[PDB]
DNA sequence: AAGTACT
DNA sequence: AGTACTTTCCGGTCAT
RNA sequence: UCGACCAGGA
């Protein structure tokens, strides 16, 4: 898969380590500065600037450069790009955390709010579960608001024992927007209201002890509190946020490449005003802005309402919701794909097939392939069908040779020529009893979907026999069936040992068996039966004939 | 064992733990009308010495962690008193083989 | 046609082990990405021509690896990396059990 | 990693081969057999590789290894020789 | 490629790779604490020239034979016997086996497995570091000097009178041509 | 829900069953290792009938001219009779038929005695019988010692889990125990040889039967039990087309989510 | 100098190759891709000693494509220069900015600023050389060079060495 | 008891339609809701929040929201899940892949 | 629509 | 007790 | 050519 040979040694992933960007790691990576938003037209001029997409990324155009990583567009993953913030952002889906962090740890000085001197604390710091310490330790000092300076130790609660100082009061927090805000109370009268400043937040984490971080469900490789506060920000390469061209001469720009072009110009006008006519204050009112923009880049279902609307009130499309479950990725990309040799029709039944069989019709079984070796013991056989044409039933439609190339048997000019090669691959028709997983959905059973001999035959309908029914549980009222092509000699055994519609008999779902006879043959098995009913030779004969494991003993 | 009427004060509850290795335990009267232990749904449990526990684990390649848990203040743990990290066998009857050994840790 | 989430959990009920992956990757998504031995991500600036390898940075060139993974799933942790998540793809356990 | 090693004695696992096993082995010899691997069992004229395959795991005469991993990692290793084949 | 019998932990952070000095600081694969296929400890392995020269013959020789079990189903006079046993068990496009085979005989300093053998037995009551235990075997030395400052690795590891006779009964091992 | 909520639960290789964790979860799969497919609604004979019919029917005495094997039964029929050492396992065999009997009356409180278990007897005898042209009147040929000498040398080998050690080999007659007193309810002296005349060709092979398909009907490790289980359960849920309780899909919704309010609460006090 | 390191490699094999000498085979392979090969964490990867007790262990078969994979242990004789490292070798090419030594298998080269004062560079001389008061340097003549630094580099390693400390030159 | 009562409820939904399922697999169920300590429910709310990896719970009402606290905690994933793999496109420890198979050289050799 | 869990 | 928040296989039209 | 809706099929 993906083609052209790599000296890189292949293994499976293992583990996955969860963790958060440190700018200065996203630096490290990215191989774009990313400084203009616009897209391209070096003044009209078709191309790309060295500003937004390809200031050394992937491409487009269908021209390999990929930083000379060549390849070109299928092979050339994405290249993570950056871009400088003008000013430390939160993290739209980690403000929760370090809101509660806050809470946990006193600013000016930066440490915990209860050491082991606080006994409540000790029972808290033995739970191993970065999940619990962490649920714990918020409800034990989200309460207390005065950074402790001298605490009764484990004797008199006369003498008192001293630790970390600045009791310089903490201030209980609410969240109002996209921004953390606290009252300081004043004793003597009156609350103190300000705006933590993100700026300053940061620089509270950035102080947390090493010990203090990992007391506090974290990791100080992988995850630093630090790091929830953005300031250097990743930027997806195209093949996240890809094109559409009709052609030329017009556009075709996606949503996410457009939020940047958005944070991109939110973040440079803000950087413009702390280098000239700094009016103090009428900054904050623009540096909401890029804190928004890199926020609803990422999640955009927000509780504060402004869905942050592109022009046409279209909602706009968030790397959240991107992900967020059924018809997204994780569910609907990962969990189950669309996948390609496979078929689907009207079911009808057939008296006439084994159980495990299944009528697939010549236009299928002339579309669907399966990808077979030339081997000696096929050669023959195999350049047969090759020869007899992509047309023609039982033959095959693509030889592949060592050297990694389609022949197109429906056109090469060798068509008719051509001699296999052991070791060739030469996909052909299915054919009468290749192993196949049959099924109708919805498939809530092992049994909603099972294995089944193919049998071609003609006229449009995938032919089903009627015992295995009730497993798919399917009339033929207008009902459709999707027909799966293994493609390994080593699928098909997965199929054929342990999906096979004769397996599938007695089912475990309720240790009896889950095929039975039905319709007129059940209905007609009993008259055919009753004491009343006799038949005479001529036709006893007929009957005996039909059991084809008949002894041939009237 | 201190068995209580109606309650006990807040500010008495909270001596318990304060004279180790010795322990104690609090029971309500209403609670130990009827013995649970009788009923025909709870199956009979029963300890196991640090020296069997050691051992289930052995035998099955266990970490303590994937073994089935019971609460530190499950009826039956309490009925028997266990202990952050006692282990109970429960055997109770089946309609698939007569009899079930199953194990419960505490947490 | 789909091999959806239900058509999954019935494979893996069968046991059908092989086939399901061959329903997710090879008839499907199935892409080859290069990995940073260190630094778990798709970094790494693979030439595959004069095999050069690099990946400034966790900065290597030596130890690389390669993978199949469904391209959608590729996507997923750009997608995450985007989000400033960082999922670490690596070819060894070190934490056993 | 020897010590996730279980010796071919003290054995504990299912002296019959799994239904998936078997399944796999199969396929997975059938798969080679294709590859132009070489084929142990005087082939009575067949040609197709799981038919191969069904008749090289009948005389047992199949090179291959069942490593039988255990919840904690530890594994052991059996022989399509030994295993049994009941089904 | 081809690893190296330890599995080092590499958590993110590869960035300490220390200096290559006759600091006795060799790469983190040559410490003198290396391990063994069979799971053991053992000291690292220093090899002096021509004390090469005789595990390269010893191998490239004893393959020649299992390369036959099989097959059935002087200075200036070494080069011309040894190119021949190249020309039979080695790639023959190993360019550097070839050099490494000219170089390591003609540098070399000893012909008998006896006498490479004394001068390991004599070099190995020293305590030293395999590393000098080598350099000292494959380079000529007349004094403590042109020694301890050719390896200065040594310095304070060995008297000058002691490292002196060392050199001597060298000298005295060092095969003649 | 129910699925995605078991997925990863498969029977590892010990025979026990876990999920992603490792975590146990059932330590013998269905609390027998024995997979559904291989199973049927057998019945346990030794529960259900008067102490007076039991007896008529399990109970041998050599020591009585009255409740001896007939000799036309046994070949050696008349030089048993008295027979004290032989007296000992037949009353040995009476003491456990009837310790089963109480036992099961212990974990079937219904008194009902039909249940699904692995191996299908009553068959496997129906074929030893026409398999061998058994006559009903000629006498048997097995000794005593024969017939309750194998049967207990049979259940040795119905093994479930192997290991090799006691707690283990404890788990290993746990989880046989109830086919056990199936199979004792229906080889027993007096029914192997008035019910079914077996001769011991017949019963030798109706032993060696039991223990191979018993074998065969343990569960494979490998199979994802959870995914099954769950579709079990789920699939005759979507089949559900619908004295004053709650219910069915709506109750079972109520069950799954394990709601604190549920519509109906009531509670049976006997 | 030399060193002897215990390594291991992993070769996929083909099912084509799953005869009955395989182990042959995969010995055979084992030598194509080493013997000759070079790393900066193992330097030049020599010869393959003990051809004979190779531990190939069982190798898994993947599970696509039969192709197997052992993970072969052997042992074999290595050499990695290092910086502050003294060896002698013959030099090999000599130009106005230096001659260039041969230690082994490798290249060390010494600038010719990197020699001493009284050793000129005569150009009209046939072969190349480098004349001093008593001292010629040239071809076939040895020398004995202090590696000062190393650079490795794709299948090969070099590095500059010099001659101006005291007990380095000719011999 | 609990356990006993659960199960006894839920067999009880599925006989009240005239169905039978064999014990084994609403007992599992009833088991895998029961052993972690009390009644951890079918949903979102409980199991998807056990110490499973998180790309499985990843994949069932959460995801994102599940996936960001993934790598703030930096979490490690085993890849024991079925899930787990199918999502990377890797053979799933299930029947057919809860083992490995290999070519023993030996034997290889004594059958010709 | 509901239900819970979260604040 | 109240407030807040997420979940609920397979034509034609219009327009971004 | 990403999509939002509506009608509809088992
Ligand atoms: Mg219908
Ligand atoms: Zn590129
Ligand atoms: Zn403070
Ligand atoms: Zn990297």
């Amino acid at each position: 898969v993906g083609q052209q040979y790599s000296s890189a040694p292949l293994r499976t992933v293992k583990e996955v380590q969860f963790g958060l960007f440190s700018p200065e790691e996203v630096r490290a990576i990215s191989v774009a500065k990313i400084r203009f938003p616009e897209t391209m037209d070096e003044t009209q001029t078709r191309a790309k600037i060295g500003g937004l997409n390809d200031p050394r990324l992937g491409s487009i155009d269908r021209n390999l450069k990929c930083q000379t990583c060549q390849e070109g567009m299928n092979e050339c993953p994405g290249h993570f790009g950056h871009i400088d913030l003008a000013k430390p952002v939160f993290h739209v889906g980690f403000i929760a955390k370090i809101k509660k962090v806050c809470e946990c740890v006193c600013m000016h000085c930066g440490k915990l709010l209860l050491d082991e001197h606080n006994e409540l604390m000790r029972q808290a710091l033995a739970i191993k579960d970065s999940k619990k310490r962490f649920a714990a330790i918020w409800t034990l000092c989200k309460t207390k608001m005065v950074c402790e300076t001298d605490v009764p130790s484990e004797d008199d609660p006369t003498q008192l024992v001293s630790r970390g100082g600045c009791g310089n009061t903490q201030p209980t927090i609410r969240k109002d927007g996209l921004k953390l805000v606290g009252s300081w109370k004043k004793d003597r009268d009156e609350p103190e209201l300000r705006v933590l400043s993100t700026e300053e937040i940061l620089n509270i984490f950035k102080h947390i002890s090493v010990k203090d971080f990992t007391s506090l469900g974290f990791n100080e490789v992988f995850s630093r509190p630090e790091w929830m506060i953005l300031t250097c920000l990743p930027v997806p390469p195209p093949p996240v946020r890809p094109s559409i061209s009709f052609n030329e001469s017009q556009r075709g720009e996606d949503d996410l490449t457009f939020k940047l072009a958005d944070i991109l110009k939110a973040n440079i006008s803000l950087e413009t005003l702390e280098h000239n006519g700094a009016p103090h204050h009428a900054i904050e009112e623009a540096e909401s802005l890029l804190q928004f923009h890199v926020a609803t880049y990422m999640d955009n279902d927000i509780a504060g309402q402004p869905q942050a609307l592109q022009k046409s009130g279209r909602p706009v499309k968030s790397i959240r919701a991107r992900l967020k479950g059924k018809e997204g990725r994780i569910r609907g990309n990962l969990m189950g794909k669309r996948v390609d040799f496979s078929a689907r029709t009207v079911i009808s039944g057939d008296p006439n097939l084994e159980l495990d069989q299944v009528g697939v019709p010549k236009s299928i079984a002339k579309t669907l392939t399966y990808p077979e070796v030339v081997t000696p013991y096929n050669i023959d056989r195999l350049t047969q069908l090759v020869r007899n044409g992509p047309n023609e039933h039982p033959g095959a439609k693509y030889v592949i040779r060592d050297s990694g190339d389609r022949i197109d048997l429906r056109y090469s000019k060798r068509a008719g020529d051509i001699q296999l090669q052991y070791g060739w691959k030469v996909e052909r028709h299915i054919m009468d009893n290749d192993p196949v997983l049959f099924n109708r959905q919805p498939s809530l059973h092992k049994m909603s979907m099972m294995a089944h001999r193919v049998k071609v035959i003609p006229y449009s309908t995938f032919r089903l026999n009627l015992s295995v029914t009730s497993p798919y549980n399917a009339d033929f009222d207008g009902d459709e069936m999707n027909l799966h092509v293994p493609q390994s000699e080593e699928t098909r055994a997965e199929l054929s040992q342990l999906c096979a519609v004769p397996l599938q008999i007695v089912s475990p779902q309720s240790n009896k068996p889950c095929m039975g006879i039905v319709q007129d043959t059940l209905c007609g098995i009993r008259k055919l039966t009753l004491r009343d009913t006799f038949i005479e030779l001529d036709q006893v004969l007929n009957m005996l004939y039909w059991v084809p494991d008949w002894d041939g003993v009237i | 064992i201190f068995v209580y009427q109606n309650n006990i004060t807040p500010s008495a509850m909270k001596l318990v733990p304060s004279i180790p290795p010795a322990t104690i335990e609090t029971f309500n009267e209403a609670a130990l009308v009827v013995n649970i232990t009788h009923h025909e749904l709870v199956p009979k449990h029963i300890r196991l010495s640090s020296d069997e526990k050691r051992e289930l684990l052995k035998r099955y390649r266990l970490k303590e962690s994937q073994l089935p848990r019971i609460q530190r203040a499950d009826p039956v743990a309490l009925y028997l008193g266990l202990k952050r990290g006692e282990v109970v066998k429960i055997i109770r009857k089946s309609e698939t083989s007569g009899r079930y050994a199953s194990y419960r840790i505490c947490m | 046609l789909r091999f959806g989430e239900m058509e999954r959990d019935c494979m893996i009920a069968h046991g059908a082990a092989s086939f399901l992956k061959e329903r997710l990757m090879e008839a499907s998504d199935a892409f080859r990405v290069h990995i940073c031995g260190i630094c778990g991500l798709m970094t790494v600036i693979a030439k595959l021509n004069h095999n050069q390898f690099e990946c400034k940075g966790c900065d290597n060139k030596i130890d690389i690896y390669q993978i199949h993974i469904p391209y959608a799933a590729k996507l997923l942790f750009q997608e995450l990396m985007a989000m400033n998540i960082t999922p670490r793809l690596y070819t060894d356990r070190s934490r056993d059990f | 990693l020897k010590e996730k090693a279980i010796p071919k004695d003290q054995r504990a696992t299912t002296p019959y081969m799994t239904k998936y096993e078997r399944a796999r082995i199969l396929g997975t010899r059938a798969l080679q057999i294709s590859m132009n691997a070489p084929v142990f069992v005087d082939l009575e004229g067949e040609t197709d590789p799981l038919r191969i395959a069904m008749k090289e795991l009948a005389e047992k005469k199949i090179p291959l290894v069942i490593r039988r991993y255990l919840p904690d990692g530890s594994f052991e290793d059996w022989s399509v020789e030994e295993l049994i084949v009941d089904l | 490629s081809t690893s190296t019998f330890q599995t080092r932990r590499r958590r993110l952070k590869k960035v300490e790779e220390e200096e290559n000095a006759a600091t006795l600081q060799l790469g983190q694969e040559f410490q003198l604490k290396q391990i063994n296929h069979q799971g053991e400890e053992e000291e690292l392995i220093a090899l002096n020239l021509s004390e090469a020269r005789l595990v390269i013959k010893e191998a490239l020789v004893e393959r020649r034979r299992a390369f036959k079990r099989s097959q059935k189903k002087t200075r200036e006079k070494e080069l011309e016997s040894i190119d021949v046993l190249l020309e039979q068990t080695t790639g023959g496009n190993n360019k550097d086996l070839k050099n490494t085979m000219q170089y390591l005989t003609n540098f070399s300093r000893f012909r008998d497995q006896e006498t490479v053998g004394a001068v390991i037995q004599l070099l190995k009551s020293t305590g030293l570091h395999p590393f000098e235990v080598a350099q000292l075997g494959s380079l000529a030395c007349d004094t403590a000097d042109e020694a301890k400052t050719l390896i200065p690795s040594l310095n304070n590891k060995i008297s000058d009178d002691e490292l002196e006779r060392i050199l001597k009964e060298l000298s005295n091992l060092e095969t003649l041509y | 829900r129910l699925v995605k909520a078991l997925e990863d639960i498969m029977v590892h290789y010990d025979n026990t069953t876990r999920n992603s964790l490792g975590n146990v979860i059932q330590f013998i799969y269905g609390e027998d290792g024995m997979d559904a497919a291989h199973i049927e609604k057998q019945s346990l004979d030794t529960i259900g009938g008067s102490d007076a019919a039991f007896e008529k029917r399990y109970r041998v005495d050599l020591l009585n001219t009255d409740h001896t094997l007939d000799p036309s039964l046994l070949e050696s029929g008349s030089e048993i009779l008295g027979d004290l050492k032989l007296q000992v396992l037949l009353d040995e065999e009476y003491k456990q038929l009837v310790k089963d009997r109480k036992f099961l009356r212990e974990v079937f409180v219904d008194g009902e005695a039909n249940w699904p278990l692995p191996v299908n007897i009553r068959r496997i005898i129906q074929n030893a019988q026409q398999t061998f042209h058994i006559d009903h009147t000629k006498p048997s040929d097995l000794t005593i010692k024969d017939i309750v000498l194998g049967v207990k040398d049979l259940q040795e080998n119905l093994l479930v889990l192997r290991g090799k050690n006691e707690i283990i080999q404890n788990a290993q007659r746990d989880a046989v125990t109830l086919f056990c007193c199936l199979l004792r309810s229906r080889l027993a002296t007096r029914r192997v040889l008035q019910e079914y005349r077996l001769t011991k060709q017949a019963f030798d092979w109706v032993l060696s039967n039991i223990e191979a398909q018993f074998l065969r009907s343990v569960v494979h490790p490998g199979e994802m039990v959870g995914v099954l289980a769950a579709q079990s359960i789920g699939e005759p849920a979507t089949q559900m087309t619908l004295k004053k309780v709650t219910s069915g899909v709506p109750r079972l919704k109520e069950i799954l989510n394990v709601a604190k309010n549920m519509k109906t609460p009531s509670l049976t006090v006997y | 100098m030399f060193f002897i390191k215990d390594l291991s490699l992993n070769i996929t094999l083909h099912p084509s190759f799953f005869g009955p000498r395989m182990k042959q085979y995969l010995k055979t392979k084992l030598l194509e891709e080493v013997e000759g090969s070079c790393t900066g964490k193992f330097g030049y990867i020599l010869c393959v000693l003990d051809y004979d007790n190779i531990d190939i262990q069982r190798g898994r078969i993947l599970p696509t494509d039969g192709s197997a994979e052992f993970n072969v242990k052997y042992r074999a004789v290595v050499f990695k220069p290092f910086k502050g490292e003294v060896v002698d070798g013959t030099v090999v090419s000599c130009s106005q900015h230096g001659f260039e030594v041969q230690v082994g298998p490798m290249k060390v080269f010494v600038t010719k600023h990197l020699m001493p004062q009284d050793l000129t560079f005569n150009a009209g001389s046939n072969p190349p050389s480098y004349q001093s008061s008593e001292d010629v340097i040239t071809i076939k003549s040895r020398i004995r060079v202090k590696i000062e630094g190393c650079i490795s580099q794709v299948s090969s390693i070099h590095a500059i060495g010099s001659i101006k400390e005291d007990y380095l030159g000719a011999i | 008891a609990g356990r006993a009562a659960l199960y006894k409820e839920v067999y009880n939904v599925i006989a009240s339609d005239g169905s039978y399922v064999n014990y084994r697999h609403m007992a599992l169920l009833v088991d895998v809701m029961t052993t972690q300590g009390g009644l951890t429910s079918v949903t979102r709310h409980g199991f998807n929040r056990s110490n499973t990896g998180a790309l499985m719970r990843c994949s069932f009402e959460e995801t994102v929201e599940i996936l960001f606290e993934a790598g703030a905690s930096a979490e490690l994933d085993d890849c024991r899940g079925v899930s787990e793999n199918v999502i990377l496109g890797q053979m799933a420890p299930i029947g057919t892949g809860a083992f490995d198979v290999m070519i023993d050289e030996e034997s290889l050799v004594k059958y010709m």
